[PDB]
């Protein structure tokens, strides 16, 4: 509710300090701004603070304001149709959802935030004076390459906040740090020192820049690093992206193919110095400025018709390394078009170029993750029964860790609402629309 | 175990032996935000200069605010207050340059 | 996991091994169609991103003086030479007139 | 476990009801070695005299 | 662990081993002894002055009590710390009644 | 997509009677932000005196 | 969406979703009523005087 | 009375991002560094500058050694057991004996 503040006609005298503090209404878990109208004039000290010391520097009539912010839960709108892209950089994760921003969590951070910088703009306010003018940035997917985070298919803002879509464009930020996200996005960074009332400029030597390439239809599906050296697709044609090491705009970009394409934005996984990618017509295994197809006269006439029986959208793919298997996921002969859980998978052995096929459980989404079903004790528990049972000899560090965690299983997110393992004992777990449950059966081997 | 208590007052004579003790993690929410409560403003506190504890430990009486014991040898630079010259110093400026001329 | 994860339909999800707030062990960064929860072999938490939907300002209007303000006063009568039975009035205004 | 962290200034309820058991002496290793390191010397700290 | 009297002379490292599971709550007793002891005083403690206490560390030389940098600008009365006021009293105590009295 | 462009200055006649029904909601949301990218404020403008 | 008195406050961003059909026509009038608020004095503004 | 009399040597720290980190185990192979982390490689090369000289580059995603004594220059190469199977790699390029 209404915000007062504390003092709102101080009289200090260059160099005299006075600490205002801001006053909500209701009491509750509630964070603070401060800003002001001039530069300067005031030494605010941690203006996300609540009560902001301000020393005078300057004579002048000043207006400093306050800033109380609700801190209140957001649900997200992120549809099957959509989903999330879960971008990892320098021990951080990143969300990549569509009609959201891409959001970070910092590794020193247990909440979800924007990501710092996103959206900075420093424009010129007439004709001069630089100022870092936010505009409203929303991105489609956002992956990493040599410390950096990279954007694709950028709708940007500005002001006159009619938007524009930008199928071409494509973004890069700054090297990160000791555990901390890339801090800037702004192309124009340069030429602005001592932003006070605050903006900070205090980069890696690594900027921010943009390229908008030129190709067919762009919608610049996927990206994915291989050997220091990107592999953009466009569903047509492919540029190859070499970084020069420069101070400012070091990214060369070079085309590669006029033909290939990725088909599905998670449809390219690196497997030994090579792409593992299905380019709209075949599958294709190539090391760089050469392309062979591994679905030349083998299985293409079979899986160019399954998948696009249903949603050829729905494709996905993964590198199963224990096994040596790489495997494509789409989604089963009969299934309604709408739905985005990929029943059947292709799986092909790269150690000695064999293709098999396999079922697997409504796959939303696949990935490796060490195995569940730690035995512990998570909540605190004693009962009446033994009185934490005193252990005898000391005790052996209440758990075992010393031993890195290992046996990293195979999971996938199912439309089943759970999550199932794919590479264990023989079972399957068949779906029955008839009577909406879940049915379990032998896994069929033919 | 209580629970309001901003005022350092934790209790330690009462606890339990063989029933539930599923607050020590919550002790430890209580113990920290009784230091934060006291204290919250703590980045590098070394400024305790314990020499100085035990020389106004001498003193030990202080209520009427301050009532400072030692000699204050420091002055920098005024026209006004003057160290034991002051007898000296104004009698230049009330008779030497500015009532008796010279060859009074 | 937890037996709250049946209840869930993942969309994606990363395996992050290291947290500072937590030891880790497989912390999953999972999303929904409106959350971003996390489970990590003990229970099922939400991190989603909160955001100020309510937000109230307020303003302060902190007049700044000058430091030299009432120090050498504009004082235009330097020399104020009068009768012996004069009852002139003296007049003077401080540096920038301001507060003091 | 808990790195780049220093002194007692760590948002509260850190405990969260869930951190198995092996957390609560950690956190009290933590809580000795902060304390310890902002008042790095205790004789007789009597003279606090309140008013 | 027990003997701990002149407080922060602890031994947080190792003497835990992570063992015995019941030694925890002991610890937290032990703490709060530890607490109370440095602070047995504590009523409002909302003299929190952030700045006094962190500009002070800088100085870490405080050792003949005061011994400030600057000058002590301010006072309001008394015939020991002496204002700019101490020149004014001196003339008026030498001109008005002392040495150049009326008719001088 | 419509990209590139800001303020209400593109030429008239764009539905051009074939866009199908999907670009005039389109429309409309161009021309919301833009009008108040124009006038980002609003009190009471009864203070015009055509005259 | 009906509740905009005071113009400029609107919400062109999102509950819009692309849905109903229905909606297009109420927003057009919505938006001649923001408009005619705004400026309901209007005879011959011949004084561009953009300069 | 610290010294600093080094030569023309100094100390760095590179704090690498990868999965799950423990930083097992580290082996030099013909004057480039070979870090396992039980998961992905990095390789690290000396340029030789003044401070700050070793760069690091990625290797592999799915390799990384089992035990921290686990890796040994046999000839010219790495015998290392990644986690799945063994693996004879001789620098930008592996094979599996197992």
């Amino acid at each position: 509710s209404s915000v007062t503040l504390d003092i709102v006609s101080a009289s200090l005298d260059v160099g005299e300090e006075i600490v205002i503090t801001a006053t909500a209404s209701p009491e509750g878990e509630y964070s603070y701004q401060w800003s002001v109208d001039k530069t300067g004039y005031v030494s605010t000290t941690s203006v996300t603070g609540k009560s902001i010391k301000l020393v005078a520097l300057r004579k002048g009539e000043i207006n400093v304001t306050c800033t109380v912010s609700q801190m209140t839960q957001k649900d997200y709108d992120a549809f099957d149709d959509y989903p999330w892209y879960h971008a990892v950089i320098s021990n951080c994760a990143v969300a990549t959802t569509h009609y959201e921003t891409p959001q970070v969590k910092e590794f020193e951070s247990e909440y979800f935030v924007d990501l710092p910088g996103w959206g900075e703009q420093t424009v010129v306010d007439n004709d001069g004076n630089p100022s870092v003018k936010k505009f409203n940035w929303k991105c489609e997917r956002v992956r990493s390459f040599n410390n950096r985070l990279f954007a694709l298919n950028m709708r940007e803002a500005n002001a006159s906040g009619v938007t524009t879509n930008y199928p071409l464009r494509l973004r890069w930020s700054n090297f990160a740090n000791e555990n901390k996200a890339p801090t800037l996005w702004d192309d124009f960074a340069y030429d602005r020192v001592v932003s006070s009332d605050g903006q900070t400029q205090a980069l890696e030597n690594g900027y921010a820049g943009y390229i908008d390439l030129a190709d067919s239809n762009g919608s610049l599906i996927d990206i994915l690093p291989l050997k220091d050296y990107l592999f953009v697709y466009t569903e047509f044609e492919t540029y190859i992206g070499s970084p020069t090491n420069n101070t400012y705009q070091p990214l060369m970009f070079k085309k590669l193919f006029n033909d290939s394409g990725i088909l599905a934005p998670e449809c390219v996984v690196e497997v030994e110095g090579s792409h593992f990618v299905v380019t709209q017509n075949d599958v294709i295994l190539h090391n760089g400025a050469t392309k062979k197809s591994i679905a030349s006269n083998r299985v293409k006439n079979m899986l160019i018709n399954e998948v696009c029986l249903v949603n050829p959208l729905a494709t996905r793919v993964h590198l199963h390394q224990d096994k040596k298997e790489v495997w494509v996921l789409y989604v089963g002969p009969g299934e309604p078009k709408e739905s985005f859980a990929c029943t059947k998978a292709a799986v092909w052995n790269y150690e000695f170029d064999t293709w098999s096929f396999r079922t697997i459980p409504y796959a939303q989404c696949i990935g490796l993750v060490d195995p569940p079903v730690l035995e512990r004790g998570p909540i605190w528990s004693d009962f009446q029964e033994i009185t934490w049972d005193d252990p005898s000899i000391k005790e052996l560090v209440w758990r075992k860790d010393a031993t890195n965690f290992r046996q990293r299983v195979t999971i996938v997110g199912s439309f089943l609402k759970g999550f199932y393992q794919v590479d264990v004992g023989a079972l399957d777990y068949f779906y029955d629309r008839l009577n909406d449950v879940v049915i379990e059966k032998p896994l069929e081997m033919r | 175990e209580t629970n309001a208590v901003v005022i350092t007052d934790l209790n330690p004579l009462y606890p339990r032996d063989r029933d539930y003790i599923y607050e020590g993690a919550a002790q430890i929410r209580l113990i920290k935000q009784t230091l934060q409560n006291t204290f919250p403003n703590v980045t590098e506190p070394v400024d305790i200069d314990s020499d100085t504890f035990k020389i106004m430990s001498e003193k030990l009486k202080f209520t009427g605010d301050a009532m400072d014991v030692g000699g204050l040898m420091i002055k920098n630079v005024t026209p006004g207050t003057g160290d034991k010259d002051v007898v000296t110093k104004g009698q230049m400026e009330a008779f030497m340059k500015n009532w008796m001329e010279n060859k009074l | 996991y937890v037996d709250e994860d049946k209840d869930l339909t993942p969309l994606s999800f990363v395996s992050m091994p290291f947290d500072y707030y937590s030891a880790g062990n497989s912390f999953l960064v999972v999303g929904t169609n409106k959350k971003l929860y996390k489970l990590t072999d003990e229970s099922l938490t939400d991190i989603s991103r909160k955001v100020a939907t309510v937000t109230k300002k307020a303003s302060a209007s902190i007049k700044i003086y000058p430091v030299v303000s009432q120090i050498v006063p504009k004082e235009s009568t330097i020399s104020m030479n009068f009768n012996q039975t004069k009852n002139l009035e003296v007049s003077l205004l401080p540096a920038d007139a301001n507060n003091t």
